[PDB]
Parts: structure tokens; sequence; C-alpha cells
């Protein structure tokens, strides 16, 4: 109903519940709590050390065998991940379709994958 | 809760848009305009008021979409860094297409440098073809336009820096200069240089100047829309999606005007 | 200002189309297109109905 | 001359320029033929050999030898197919004393050729139209859809210039037999020096749409000797 | 193209060493046949040892058929003869004499 | 249907509309070109009693519909907005309103052309609109204006599509993909968007100038005042030469994709692939005046232009050699997309080398504006537009909709259409090489037999197209019965010849594009978590 | 928008309904495709 | 022409001769319209405009001189 | 130990049937226009 | 630059004021650029052109 | 193929032929005039192509 500080990212309920109070005359408001849209979720996070849409590749070096298959974090039922060898680019681009119950393998790479979603009710 | 909604609306900067009738209605407006013009200029019915109303309603729909494209940026928000970069790149490619239009206009007569052809022209400068030349006639306005752009570019820089009373002063100066420019454009409404009867050399210059008289109107419309928005104070010094557009437009239009003034004025004379 | 936050809260509470800004404008503009453009496109093919049929057959 | 029915090669030559064009054409087509044969046979043998291949060689990516081979071969191939074009352009475009100059204007669905280089009785400029004879009003023994009431004449073993222009719409001066093809701009002139070494009748129609009635565009060129040309000029 | 046989050979035997099931056997054998490198008798013996470890005789039949027809290699036969007989009679996986007359 | 389709804002739900408009327009245009060939079978007014203006208007309609309203809407937009957002993995492309306004601005162009043909005025000056033949001096009435607005709206839709393509592929590309691992079709559409952006405005400006000259009682290119149409021809060809590359390059992308996925082996130097494509795109602008050697330019200008053409030819040869390398030394399953690809590699290459041969500066004296040039471009258009679209459809239809097609029907359709196209287009080189002109309903009495064989080939081609639409119907009505029985292939990549069939159950379809790894088409806003590549 | 299973919802057709057994729709599509050449020929001349 | 007018042409080495008639006509019209007694200074390029140049250009220039609006750029003499 | 080939024998016995078939395919693909030329009344036959 | 441009415009560039009234007997030595057939007039009233500025030429 | 050729044949039969040429006498007159003018000597003087 009124202004919301939303100084912390763990106290915001409703993406549109925050507009971001500004200033009419005087000086420019600080780029902390005066942004309309979900843009604060990334700007304040990277202001305090939280990133959005990480581009970090998975553990390419590890082959992910039966003992220790690699772990991917995705709460969805399905996932789109794959392997390109221990280095960045080794073989032809290829990726798998992990599922919640069963597993999938990388064929020529032999990199066995696994789907790990967060617990849901 | 927070993680799931963050992932489900993070990489999705597109609203679940309602059954928007904008495409069909705008397409219908364009088709009606086209067929009505075709029927009016050479056809069976020469009525003018109805096609004028068709143009008016097309402009109303365009203004409605254009005000929404910035109202939903602040009132609805729901934007990230990527979508801001995309919108800015879209405006850049739009102004690049406009620059390509201007380059085509220039090349329509700028390829005759050393007279490679034989007849129907091929003489730079066109000696003998001396009507009231549209060259050097509006330079009294071009110089003041350069001065105004120079004095308002840094004012708009201070705008985007602070968005304060200095920004209001810069906006007022811009309104005054665009009003002066539209006044001096309309003062040369009918008798600016000449009419097209014979010897088409400055007539192409007149047409090229005339057809670009809508970009300044668009700039004024955006400035007025932003003025109304900030009078409503919906837009703070935050997601200024229109301030960036106007500063990039004023930073490219001065450059293109400089390029226009480089030649076509002191070249060949 | 003093109406941005309340307006956003009401719009979020009432998830309805038409965006609440111009209902009268929408109701004014909706019938105008049908009244004008349809009635101006009908003559385009209604008038040449008698004109149509020019076979121009020669032999 | 007349387009030979069921033909699959160029028309009969009439001038050294046209036969030089033909020579350049066949010289180019030789290398184009060898290239197309190479690629077609490669395709055929690939599809007819590896269609039964059980296991695919999937770890071959570099191929440096073939890379350099077909990176350096096209350059010299293009140079050796372009040199004859350059030399033929140099030889043919040589304006070596065009001895005759006549007007050739593409009017609205007809031609009105004006002969100003020569005269008829005393200093006057000879000009006449070229109207295609209607199909229904055809006289027996003529060529359908093309033959004209009156056409143009030209001396043999001489040099001629065709001054091409237009009146309202762009036309085309398309005479493949005589090796001349220059556009008919509405206001801009063009000079082409056509030298003829062979007698005969050379046909032609405008290779540019002239609106609607362009299905009948008569351009008939008749070659005569010097005494015959003098007799025609005296008659005209 | 000046690639040593020994490194990839040793990789093949070492991957055969920890062949838990037939999937890695299949992938390694397919990769080995993928190159123009005609398999050595030693690597084929190691592959058959892995196949006996995983207990799937069809893998042995398939690899024997692959050895019989993998590359033309100028239609060499006696090399194929020895490379098949040594690994047939080394331990015994009798499979060729049945699919052929059927 | 209006609540979700006529008011749509979803890229997936509008790609199918793109396809439907494409197929309907193609069927109509093939019928009208069938007619056009049918009055060309024998000399005289066999079916068109006089009125050559109608013949010219039908020719213009055929050319414009195939060029701007058939395939450019099909492969650029329809395939682009169904693959590029899907291959990227982003849930939705930015601003689908752009796609919707681009799509919905098509049909009124169709109705304005059909009524422009309907009126007695007609647009019979060719699909090129060279002045003064299209002005009030020659052609009055609204046909010219309607055609001009049609091309304007098509250009606007193309610009919007290119905008969406660029923003989606550059602003929110998925994290795993980077500059050095981007697939090929998207690179093709990106270069296409760049060329489209640099090509559209000059056409828009020039054609607006013609409209203003026709209306404002002035003339900038017409001689009526001192203008010269050479400038307009410069501008029009400056637009036109990029356009063929615009329509052809995504065909290169899809063909490379299918040969990569069917040869079981990777591409041959994808860096070389994108180098060739980018070189072609950038080099297309050096020949702005190469299409009008007949004008009478200087010898140096002609030499520079022919040098530019022969330079342009080289990257195409590099790409052809690359495809040959991809196909060489690999297993091949002779399915119908391979048939289309091989027909491309043959006939497109032969036509392109013929065009390169003609690309001599002084060789337009023999072929320009004759039947030779129509034999030239009919080849490459048919290979890279008709056959490319066929390959894409038969390569994605079983998954993008879940519906398979009768393999025997597909094979016979390919054979019919291939033989028809060959027997139609081959004789026209013989027609042109003699020197017969273009754009005439009636012709001299020399090449009646070649026109007759062309006509019977046209009937063969239209029978093939009817079989194709019957195949479409059967797929749409009998998909579930065809999947269960042996009427169609359900796995395009057969297992490697070492691998057992029971283990193959978990290795169904694995390739270099995500859309093949998806399930049956899910909800439009799929991909809750963006795909990441390690 | 998420209320569609994704089987036949991607096409503006409908198996359900005796109004059109996928024949009238295809007949109409054939008709509209053949309309433009036929009507274009007919308005100024014979078919 | 009796198969012998000039023989070898070496006026302009490059092939294209688009800008050739103006230079070969300005001197002719100047010498003709200055003295008219002896044409010896311009007696070497008789054929450069009669047959080596489009006579349509020549007749257009003559009509323009009659009407006083010359295509080229010369003085009033 | 150079068993069998002698590249020439197998190479010829494979290529020559293939080359002959390819040449025959080209001969037919260029003789069908010739077949039309013959069957059509080119010489009033 | 502005002040010298104004000075040069007011010095010799103001001669176009009297160009409207000029006899058709001392035209500059122009060429085929003009004096050619023009578009027929169907719509409009003012001197066969949209803008009533009879100043460019004295030939109709 | 047989459907295509059959429907082409029937549509051409329905359309009919209305050319006042292509008959033998026209071709013979044409080649007689060509021999009189001696055009295309090293080619084909005969242009018949039909009854
Ligand atoms: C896609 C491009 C395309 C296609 C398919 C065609 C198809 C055909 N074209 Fe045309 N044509 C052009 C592009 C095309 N053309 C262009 C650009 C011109 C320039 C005009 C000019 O030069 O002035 C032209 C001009 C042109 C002329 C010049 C006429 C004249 O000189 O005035 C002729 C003459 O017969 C002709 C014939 C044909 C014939 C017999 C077919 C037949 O093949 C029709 C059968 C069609 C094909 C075999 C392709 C299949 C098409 C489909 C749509 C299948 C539908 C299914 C899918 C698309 C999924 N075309
Ligand atoms: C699909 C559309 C398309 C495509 C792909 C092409 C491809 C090419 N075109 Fe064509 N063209 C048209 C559509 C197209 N064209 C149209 C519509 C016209 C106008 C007709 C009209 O106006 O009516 C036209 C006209 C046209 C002309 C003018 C002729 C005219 O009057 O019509 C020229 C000549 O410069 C030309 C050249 C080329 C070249 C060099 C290619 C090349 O890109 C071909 C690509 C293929 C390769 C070149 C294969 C690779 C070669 C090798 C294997 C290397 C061998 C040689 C070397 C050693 C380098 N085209
Ligand atoms: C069921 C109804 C069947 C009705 C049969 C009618 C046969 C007929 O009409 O005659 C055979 C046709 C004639 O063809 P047309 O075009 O109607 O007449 C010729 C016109 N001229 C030559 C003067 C230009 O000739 C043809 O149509 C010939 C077809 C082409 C040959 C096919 C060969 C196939 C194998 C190769
Ligand atoms: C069907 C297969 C695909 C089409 C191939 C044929 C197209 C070329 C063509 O149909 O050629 C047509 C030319 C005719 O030429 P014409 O001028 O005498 O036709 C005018 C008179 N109709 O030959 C033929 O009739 C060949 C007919 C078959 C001869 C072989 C069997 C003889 C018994
Ligand atoms: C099919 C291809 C037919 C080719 C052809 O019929 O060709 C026509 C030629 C003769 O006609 P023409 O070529 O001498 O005419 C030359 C000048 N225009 O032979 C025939 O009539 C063969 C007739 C066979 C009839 C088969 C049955 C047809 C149905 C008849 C039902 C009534
Ligand atoms: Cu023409
Ligand atoms: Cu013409
Ligand atoms: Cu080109």
């Amino acid at each position: 109903p009124v202004v919301k500080t939303a100084q912390n990212l763990a106290e915001v309920n409703g993406p549109e519940t925050l507009i971001g109070p500004g200033a009419k005359e005087g000086t420019v408001p600080t780029d902390l709590d005066q942004e309309t849209g979900l843009a604060r979720l990334e700007l304040l996070g990277k202001l305090e050390g939280i990133d959005v849409f990480d581009t970090k590749p998975l553990d390419s070096s590890r082959k992910g065998t039966m003992k220790d298959p690699i772990i991917i974090e995705s709460y969805d039922d399905y996932r789109y991940v794959g392997c390109t060898g221990s280095p960045a680019g080794s073989h032809t681009i290829m990726w798998l379709k992990p599922t919640v119950n069963e597993v999938a393998r990388c064929w020529e790479c032999g990199s066995v994958y696994k789907l790990n979603p967060v617990g849901v009710p | 809760m927070t993680h799931l909604e963050r992932s489900r609306h993070q990489q999705h900067p597109f609203h679940m848009v309602m059954p928007s009738p904008w495409p069909i209605v705008v397409s219908f407006a364009l088709l009606s305009l086209a067929l009505s013009t075709a029927l009016t200029m050479h056809g069976y019915i020469g009525n003018m008021n109805m096609v004028y109303l068709a143009l008016f309603v097309l402009l109303t729909s365009s203004i409605l979409w254009f005000r929404d494209i910035v109202a939903e940026a602040t009132y609805l928000g729901d934007h990230t860094m990527a979508v801001r970069k995309g919108i800015n790149l879209g405006f850049l490619m739009f102004v690049l297409s406009e620059v390509l239009i201007f380059a085509g206009l220039f090349w329509a007569y700028f390829h005759s440098a050393m007279s490679p052809d034989v007849t129907l022209g091929a003489c730079w400068p066109p000696v003998g073809i001396e009507a009231v030349q549209p060259t050097e006639l509006p330079l009294l306005n071009t110089i003041i336009l350069l001065s105004s752009g120079a004095t308002v570019t840094y004012s708009h820089h201070a705008l985007i820096a602070g968005n304060r009373n200095k920004a209001l002063s810069g906006l007022l100066i811009t309104f005054w200069l665009i009003v002066i420019f539209v006044t001096c454009q309309y003062i040369e409404y009918t008798n600016a240089a000449f009419t097209i009867s014979d010897g088409v050399y400055g007539s192409v210059f007149y047409a090229g100047t005339g057809l670009h008289f809508l970009h300044m109107v668009m700039l004024a419309a955006m400035l007025g829309v932003n003025y109304w928005r900030m009078r409503n104070y919906h837009l703070t010094a935050g997601h200024h999606v229109g301030y960036e557009t106007t500063i990039i437009y004023t930073h490219v239009l001065d450059v293109i005007w400089l390029f226009l003034y480089v030649v076509f004025y002191w070249w060949g004379v | 200002a003093n109406k941005v936050i309340q307006l956003q809260k009401i719009f979020q509470s009432s998830t309805k189309p038409l965006w609440w800004r111009h209902p009268r404008s929408a109701l004014y503009l909706y019938p105008f297109y049908a009244i004008f453009a349809v009635a101006v496109v009908t003559p385009l093919l209604y008038i040449p109905n008698a004109i149509r049929g020019i076979k121009a057959k020669k032999a | 001359d007349v387009p030979t029915p069921y033909a699959c090669y160029f028309q009969d030559s009439a001038t050294p320029n046209q036969e030089g064009i033909l020579e350049l054409h066949d010289n180019i087509m030789f290398y184009l033929l060898v290239i197309l044969g190479l690629v077609s046979w490669m395709l055929y043998t690939i599809v007819m050999t590896y269609s039964k291949n059980p296991i695919a060689y999937k770890y071959i990516k570099h191929g440096q030898t073939i890379e350099v081979i077909w990176t350096i071969f096209p350059a010299v191939i293009l140079l050796i197919i372009a040199f004859p074009s350059f030399i033929l352009l140099y030889l043919c475009d040589e304006v070596i004393s065009p001895a005759m100059t006549i007007k050739a204007i593409g009017y609205q669905w007809y031609w009105k050729y004006e002969y100003s280089d020569f005269i008829n009785d005393s200093g006057e400029t000879v000009e006449f139209e070229s109207y295609v004879i209607p199909d229904e009003l055809l006289e027996e023994g003529q060529l359908r859809l093309l033959d004209t009431d009156t056409s143009m004449v030209v001396p043999v073993d001489t040099h001629i210039r065709f001054v091409v222009t237009a009146a309202d719409v762009i036309h085309d001066f398309a005479i493949p037999s005589l090796g001349i093809k220059v556009d008919a701009t509405p206001g801009r002139l063009n000079q082409v020096s056509a030298l003829i070494q062979r007698e005969g009748v050379f046909y032609g129609a405008c290779s540019e749409l002239c609106g609607t009635g362009h299905a009948n565009m008569p351009i008939k060129i008749e070659a005569v000797s010097l005494p015959k040309f003098l007799e025609w000029l005296n008659e005209q | 193209d000046e690639e040593t046989f020994e490194e990839f050979t040793a990789r093949y035997e070492k991957e055969f060493d920890e062949a838990y099931d037939l999937f890695e056997v299949q992938r390694v054998l397919n990769n080995c046949f993928s190159y123009d490198l005609v398999p050595a008798p030693a690597v084929i013996e190691k592959a058959l040892r892995a196949a006996r470890r995983v207990n799937d005789l069809p893998t042995a039949i398939r690899v024997f058929e692959a050895l019989k027809y993998k590359v033309e290699n100028e239609d060499q036969y006696k090399a194929y003869l020895d490379e098949l007989k040594d690994v047939r009679q080394e331990l015994g996986v009798p499979l060729k004499e049945e699919l052929f007359p059927s | 249907m209006v609540q979700r389709w006529l008011y749509s804002t979803n890229a997936k739900d509008i790609a199918v509309l793109y396809f439907m408009l494409a197929i309907f327009s193609g069927m109509a245009g093939t019928a009208m070109s069938l007619i056009i060939r049918l009055e060309l079978a024998a000399p005289g007014s066999q079916y068109l009693h006089g009125n050559s203006q109608l013949f010219n208007v039908l020719v213009v309609g055929h050319a414009v519909l195939m060029i701007f309203f058939l395939v450019m809407p099909a492969l650029i937009g329809g395939f682009g907005n169904y693959l590029l957002p899907l291959m990227i993995g982003a849930t939705d492309t930015a601003f689908p309103r752009i796609n919707n306004i681009a799509f919905w601005v098509l049909p009124m162009g169709l109705v304005c052309l059909v009524t422009s043909t309907l009126v007695e005025s007609g647009a019979g000056t060719g699909w090129t609109v060279y002045p003064p033949l299209s002005s009030i001096q020659a052609h009055s009435g609204p046909s010219v204006d309607l055609a001009i607005f049609a091309l304007h709206l098509t250009s606007i839709s193309s610009l919007l599509g290119a905008i969406n393509f660029i923003v989606t592929t550059l602003n929110m590309r998925t994290n795993g993909m980077t500059m050095h691992k981007l697939p090929l079709f998207v690179w093709s559409i990106f270069i296409t968007a760049f060329l489209l952006l640099l090509s559209l405005p000059v056409l828009s400006a020039g054609i607006t100038m013609l409209l203003l000259d026709r209306n404002f009682n002035t003339s900038f290119f017409e001689v009526s005042g001192g203008g010269d149409p050479i400038l307009y021809e410069h501008l029009f060809w400056f637009f036109g030469h990029p356009e063929v590359y615009i329509l052809i390059i995504p065909g290169f992308g899809i063909i490379s994709h299918v040969v990569s996925t069917y040869s079981k082996k990777p591409v041959f130097g994808e860096i070389s692939m994108v180098y060739a494509m980018a070189s072609i795109g950038l080099l297309g602008f050096l020949v702005w005046s190469h299409h009008m050697y007949i004008v009478g330019l200087d010898a140096d200008t002609r030499a520079y232009f022919t040098s530019a053409t022969m330079i342009i030819a080289i990257p195409t040869g590099i790409k052809i050699f690359s495809w040959l390398a991809t196909i060489h030394g690999g297993s091949i399953r002779l399915a119908t997309p391979m048939l289309y690809a091989i027909a491309f590699l043959f006939l497109f290459t032969m036509g392109g080398l013929t065009g390169v041969a003609l690309a001599n500066a002084s060789l337009d004296v023999a072929f320009h504006d004759t039947y030779y040039v129509v034999g030239h471009f009919h080849y490459v258009l048919s290979m890279g537009a008709i056959f490319s679209l066929f390959a894409g459809y038969y390569y994605w239809s079983p998954q993008i909709l879940g519906l398979n097609y009768n393999e025997k029907l597909a094979q016979i359709q390919f054979w019919l259409i291939f033989i028809g196209a060959n027997v139609i287009f081959f004789p026209m080189h013989f027609l042109g090489i003699n020197g017969m002109p273009r754009r005439i309903p009636d012709y001299p009495d020399a090449f009646a037999g070649w026109n007759y064989v062309a006509s019977i080939g046209s009937f063969i081609a239209t029978l093939s197209l009817f079989l194709f639409i019957y195949i479409l119907y059967d797929q749409l009505v009998n998909g579930l019965n065809n999947k269960v029985n042996n009427k169609s292939v359900i796995y395009n990549k057969a297992p490697d010849f070492v691998e057992s069939n029971t283990i193959f159950n978990l290795n169904t379809v694995k390739s270099s594009s995500i859309e093949f790894l998806l399930t049956s088409p899910p909800a439009v806003h799929s991909f809750n978590t963006p795909a990441v590549q390690s | 928008v998420h209320f569609k299973d994704g089987v036949y919802e991607n096409i503006p057709f409908k198996v359900k309904g005796r109004k059109t057994p996928y024949a009238l729709s295809h007949f109409g599509f054939f008709a509209i495709g053949f309309a433009v050449p036929f009507v274009a020929c007919y308005v100024q001349l014979k078919k | 022409s009796p198969l012998h007018t000039v023989g070898f042409d070496a006026r302009f080495p490059q092939q294209n001769q688009t800008k050739h008639c103006w230079q070969s006509y300005v001197d002719y019209h100047k010498c003709v319209n200055m003295k008219g007694e002896d044409f010896a200074p311009c007696k070497v390029f008789w054929k450069t405009y009669n047959a080596l140049c489009p006579l349509d250009w020549i007749e257009k220039w003559d009509d323009q001189r009659e009407k006083g609006i010359f295509a080229g750029d010369i003085n009033s003499d | 130990g150079r068993i069998g080939e002698s590249w020439v024998i197998t190479e010829g016995r494979r290529l020559i049937p293939e080359i002959f078939q390819w040449s025959a395919v080209l001969s037919v693909c260029l003789g069908w226009p010739g077949a039309v030329y013959f069957f059509s009344k080119a010489r009033k036959a | 630059t502005a002040v010298n441009t104004y000075f040069v415009e007011k010095e010799h560039a103001e001669h176009r004021e009297h160009l409207k009234h000029v006899p058709d007997s001392e035209w500059p030595r122009d060429y085929e650029f003009m004096n050619i057939r023009s578009k027929p007039f169907f719509w409009g009233d003012g001197d066969k052109t949209l803008f009533w500025n009879p100043v460019v030429n004295r030939h109709i | 193929l047989l459907f295509s050729v059959g429907l082409f044949a029937v549509v051409r039969m329905a359309g009919g032929q209305d050319a006042k040429t292509m008959n033998k006498e026209w071709q013979l007159k044409s080649d007689e005039y060509l021999k009189s003018k001696n055009a295309n000597p090293w080619g084909g003087y005969s242009q018949v192509q039909s009854k």
C-alpha cells in the first residue's frame, strides 16, 4: 500500500509490491531503492554480492561415474545439461535429458549425469 | 518460495500479455489508410475529411502504443539489465536505419562529383540552373540548431546525472528551441525556395528537407510524454527508459546534422 | 508521487485488462473503426460491380 | 538470323565482336564444364559408395592438404577465366572508326529510326517508322508476330554506330546475332560501334518490357553491299 | 596425421580395465573404430576380455564382424585371419561358424 | 479461436500461422504460375484472348508473391521464431508484440494486390517498378499504389522480425552458448538480419520517392524536370542484390544442420562455415551496380564489378567443399531430407556456376533480360527456397507438431517435384541462349517445343504439389495410426553399428540442437530453468 | 496460455465436431487458393 | 567508308569513351564559329563527330544553338 | 606384407563399373532432350 | 561563424528577392536539365503545381 | 506421371488451337524466303515443328 524499503532480498513479497520511492527536487536518489521492476533483485544483489543467471559451466573435468555422478541444481522436473569433455571444448557439442527418477549418460563422453531438484511438497 | 518465483520470473522479462488488439487494429488502420489514399488521389471518390480522420486515428493508435511502451516500463516495471540493453540497442538500430535513409537522400545527388555522365546533368556545380537555391538559405537556422544542441547535450547529461531543477531548465530550453524550429519550418510552408516545374536540382533538396520534418515532431512528442509522466512523478531518477532514448537521440542528431553540414553547403560553391 | 503506489497496489489486487487508464477512450474508439473503415471499404468493391465484367473478347 | 527451332547453342555469328563473344563463352564454359563434372562425379561416387558404409569417420576435421589445394586452385582458375574476358572487352570495345551513325529510339510500342548520317535527295535527313505487321493482316510467306512493313538497312564490311535512346519508357536494343545489346534510356545517349563482316538478314526484338503491347517489337536488320546501299539510299 | 598409437591404445586398455557394464565398452569400441586406426590384436584381445567380463556374447560377434569389415585396407586377409584365430583360440568364444551358414 | 489465435502474443503459436499463410500463398501462387505457363505452351491466344496487360499483371503477382510473401515470410520468420528462441532455450523472445504486428500486416497486401489485378488499371510493369512505366504517364489507377503499400508493409514486417531476431540472439542468449560455440542456423539468420537492416531503408526511401513523384506532380527520376532513372535503378539493385542472400542463407543453415545430423559426424570447421557466411554477407554490397552492365558504364567500373562478383563466388565454393567434406567418409541413411540436400548440392551449384559464368562484365550482351537469366534464378530459388523449405518441414514436422508423414508418399512427392522442376527449368537456358526476350505473352515461332515440354513439366510439378498437400492432410488426420504401424520412420538417426537395440532405448535422439531433445511440444512458456552447457 | 496440452492445439483445426470432417476445411483451402488466379483471369477475360 | 579511314586508333588508351565527344566537338564548333575561312586547324578530326560520334548529339546541339540553350558549357560566341 | 592389392586390380574392378554407370546416366540425361528432338518432327519424318 | 554567415547572407544572398519578377530574355546559359515535357495536371489549381511559387522558371 | 500427361492432354484438347500458322505451307514459304535471302546457311532452314 505504501513505500517499501526492500533493503534485503529476503523480505520482498510481490514483485510489483515494490516501486521505489524517489525525489522530486533536490538531488538524485541513490540507486538502491528507487527502481521500478524486478531490476532491484539483480542490482542490489550485485551491490551486495548476489549474481543473477550464472554462466558458470559444470564440472567438466569430473567424468561423473557410477560412484560420483555429477550433480545439477534445477527444481524443475526435467533439465537440459550435457558434457563437452574434461576441457572446455573437446568433442562435438552434446547434451542430455535428465529426469527425476532415472538417469542419463553422455554416450561418447561416458559422462553419466543426474538430476537433483530441491525438495518439494 | 523466493527461489522458485525468482527462477520462474527472472529470465522472463515478458508479461503474460492479455489478448492485445493492437496488431489487428494497427494493421487495419494501415490498410484503410492505403486503400483510402489510393481511392482519393486517383479513383472514384475524392472526399478528404474521411481519410484525414483515418490518418488521425492511426496517429492516435501510434501515440497510444508509444505512451504504453514507456508507461509499462515504470508503472508495470518488470525489467532487467538485459531488456534495457535490448531496448537501447533497438533504438540504436532504429536511428541507424534513419541514418541510412539520410545517406540515401544524400547519395540521390551526391554521386555527381566529377561529372562522369554526359547529358541530363553531369555538371557540378550545375551552372545555368540558378533558381532560388535552398542552399545557404536555412543555414541561419542550422547554426542556431548546432548551438542549441551543443548547449542542451550537456544539460541532458546533467539531467541523467541528477534529474533535478537543472534537468527541468534543460527540458524547458529544449521545448523553446523545438518550438522555434517548428515555427521557422512552417514559416517556409509554401514559398520556401521554389516549386517544381522544370530543372529538378533544388526540388530534391526541398523534398529531402521536407520528409525529415517528422523526426523532430516525434522527439517533441516523447519529450512531452516524459514531461507529463514526471509531472505525475511516476518516473523518478531510476528506470529512465525515455531519458536515455532522448539523450541518445540528441547525441546522434547533432552528429548527423554535422555530417549534413560538412557537404552540400560549401561543396561545389 | 502520492498515487503511483496506490495505483499499482489496486491494479495488482484487480488483475483485469484495459489497464484502467482510458476506459472511456477505449469505449469511444472501439465502434469508430467499424463505423468508418468498413463503410469506406465497402464502396471500393461495391461501385465497380457494374464496371466489372469487361471481357474484351476479340477474334 | 532467324532463331533456329529446337536450338541448344548460339545463333549464327555475323560480326567479329559476336564471334569473339562466342569464343569467350565457349572458353569459359569449358572450365565450367570440367568443374561441374568434378562436383557431380564427387556427389555421385560419395552417395553410391558411403550409402553402405556402416561406421562413419567422425574424427576428421582438419584436412590441411585438401584445404590448401582447393584454397589455391580457385584463384588461378578465376584468373585464367577472367583474362580472356578482359582481353575480349579490350578488343571489342575498341572504337576503331565507326563509319556509320544512325538513330535508334525506342518509342511507345514502336520504333522511328532516323538516318541523319546520309541524305536522300539534297541534304535532307531520312527518317521512317518501323511498325510490326499485324498477325491477322499477315501477308502469306512472312514471319509471324515479328515481321515489319519496313525495316533498316546497313552496309557490309564497314563500321556502324547505333545511337540508342528512348522517348517515354526504357527500351532495349537486343540483337544477339549482330552482337549489340545496349539499353534505351529515356534521355541518356549511348554510343556502340558495330562493325559487320558478314552479309545477311539479322532479326531482333526489344528485350525490355514496354508496358502491355511489347509482344510485337520489330527490329529487322538487313545487310547489303555498297552498290545496293547506294541504290536503297537513292530510292529512299 | 602423425598421431601415436601407443597413447590411445593404452587409454583403450585402461578404460577396458574399469568396464563396469557394456556401455563404456560400446562407447570405447565405437570411438576406436571411428579413427582410421585399424585395431591392433592386443586392443581387440582386451576388448574381448572386457566383453567376457560383462557377459554379452553379441558384443563379441559384433566386434568380429567389424574386424572382418571395417576398412578396405587394400583387401588384406591373412592379417584378419591371424587377428581372428589368435583371439578365438586364446580362450574360446565360438561365434563365427553359426551366423554365416544361416 | 479469436481469444488466443487472432489476438495471439506467442512466438510458437504464431510460427504455425506463418506456415499456414506460407502454404496457402504458395498453393495460390503455384496455381497462377501454372496458368502463366499454360498460356505460354503455344503461340497465340490459346487461353488469354488479347489483353497482354493481364499476362503482365499475372507475372508481377507471381514474382512478388514468391519473393516477398511466400518464402521470406516462411524461412526468415516462421522457421526463425520457432527455432531461434527454441534453440536458445529462453522461455520467450523479447516483445512478442513485435512478431504479432509483423505477421498481421501481411494479408491486406494480398487483398490489395488481388483487387489491383481486379481493377482495369493493373500493375503490368514487371515486379521491378522502374519508372516512368509505373507512373501516371503510363499506368494510372490504384494498382501501383496498392503494390507500393504492399511492399512497404512487407518491409516493415521484415524489419520487425530482424529486430526480434537480433535482440533475442544478442541480449539474452543462454549462458552455456557463447561466441565460439554458437550453432549455424542462428548465425545464418543473424547475418540475414544484418543484411536486411542495411538493405530495407534504401528501398523504402526510393519507393516513397516514386510515390511522391506520382502524387506531388514532380519527378526526381523521371526526365520530366531533368531527372534520370539510372539513379533509381542504382537504388533498386542496391536493395535487390542483398535480398537473394537474405532468402538463401537460412537455407544454407538448415542444410548444414541436416547434413550434420544425418551423417552421424560433426560439421567440417564451423568456424570456417561462419567465416564463409559472414564474408558473403559483407561482400554482397560491392556489386550494387553489377546487374546493369547494359547501361554503358566505364570499362574500369565493369572490371571492378566483375572482380567483385568473382570474389563473391569463392566463399560459396568453400561452403560447397565443406558440405562435401561433411558428407565424405560417413554413413548415410537415404531419407528424404538427404534427397533434398543432394538435389540442392547438384542443381544449385550448377545454376550458380552458370551465373558466375554470366557474371562477366561483357557477357550480359548475350543473356541479360533474356530467358537465360530466368533459367539462372529459377534454379537457385527452387533449390534454396522450395527444396530448403521442404527439407525443413520433413526434418522438423514429426517433432514440432508430433505428427509423422508417409515416407513412401514423401519419396514419390520428391521424385515428382524434382523431375518436374528439372524438365521445366532446363530448357529455358536453351531458350535464352538463342536470344529470345522476356516478358511477352506471345513469342516468335522458333521454340514451341521447349515451351511445350516446360508446360507438361509444370503440370507434373502441380500434381506433385497436390500430392504434397494430400500428404499434409494425411499427416494431420492419420498421425497416431501412422506412428504405430510401419508406414513411417520414427528414428532419423539409426544406432551405430556396434550398439545393441535394447540399450538404444535410452539413446533415442541425441544431436546438436535442443529442440530434438524436447518432449512433445509443451506449453508455450516452457523452459522454466534455462539450459546451461558445461 | 498454459491450459493447452500440446497435441492438436497448435493448429486452428478441430477433430471434434460433425460440422467438418477435415474435408470441408481442405476443400475451402483449395478454393481460396484457386480463387485468386481464377478470379483474376475471369474479371477481365475468360478462364 | 572505303575500308580505310584512320587504321590504328590511339587517342584514348582506356576502352570506355563515354567522355570523348565533348572534347572532340568543342574545338570543332569553336573553329567553325570563329573564322570560317580555313579549317586547317580542325581538319584532322572530320570523322570524330560525323561518324565517330552519335549524330543525335550533334543534331541536338545544333537545335540547342538555334534555341540558345546549349547542352555544353561554352561562352555566348 | 602387401597382401592382395596391388591397388590397381580392385580399384579398376570397382571404378570401371561405377564409371560406366555414371557415364550412362549422363548419356541418358542428355539423350532424353535428344530423344525429344528425334521423336519430334524436326525434319518432317 | 553565425555572424559572418548572417553578413554574407544579407550581403549578396538576398538577391533572390527580385528573382520572382524577371524577363524571359536573359536566362543563364543552362542546358537540357529543363524545358522538357512535364507531368499532366489533373489535381490541383495553382499554376500546375502543389505550391503556388511561380519563381523557379518562366517557361511553362 | 501418367495422370499428369493425361490431364495436360485433356486440358489442351479442351482449350483448342487457334493459330493461323505452323502449317506446312507457312514453313515452306519461310524457308523459301530464307534461301532467297541466304540466312542461317550453316544451320537449319527448316522450321516446321508441327503439322
Ligand atoms: C519461389 C520462387 C519461384 C517459384 C517457385 C517459381 C515457379 C515457377 N515459375 Fe517463376 N519467377 C520467379 C520466382 C519463382 N517462380 C521470379 C522471382 C521471377 C521474376 C519475374 C521477372 O523476371 O520479371 C519469375 C518469373 C517467371 C517467368 C517469366 C515470365 C515472363 O517472361 O514474363 C516464367 C515463365 O514461364 C516463370 C515460370 C515458373 C513456372 C512454370 C513455375 C513452376 O515451377 C510453378 C511450380 C512451382 C515450383 C515447382 C516450386 C514449388 C512452389 C511451391 C510454393 C510449392 C508449395 C509448397 C511449399 C512452398 C511448402 N517464372
Ligand atoms: C535464390 C536466389 C539467387 C541466388 C542464390 C543467386 C546466386 C548467384 N547469382 Fe543471381 N539472380 C537472382 C537470384 C539469385 N542469384 C535473381 C532473382 C536475378 C534477376 C532476374 C530478374 O531480374 O528477372 C539474378 C540475376 C543475376 C545476375 C544478372 C543476370 C540478370 O540479368 O538476371 C548475375 C550476374 O552478375 C548473378 C550472379 C549470381 C552469382 C554469382 C550467384 C552465386 O551466389 C551462386 C552461388 C553458387 C556458387 C557460386 C557455387 C560455388 C562455386 C564454386 C564451386 C567455385 C567455382 C568457381 C570459382 C573458382 C570461384 N545473378
Ligand atoms: Cu546480383
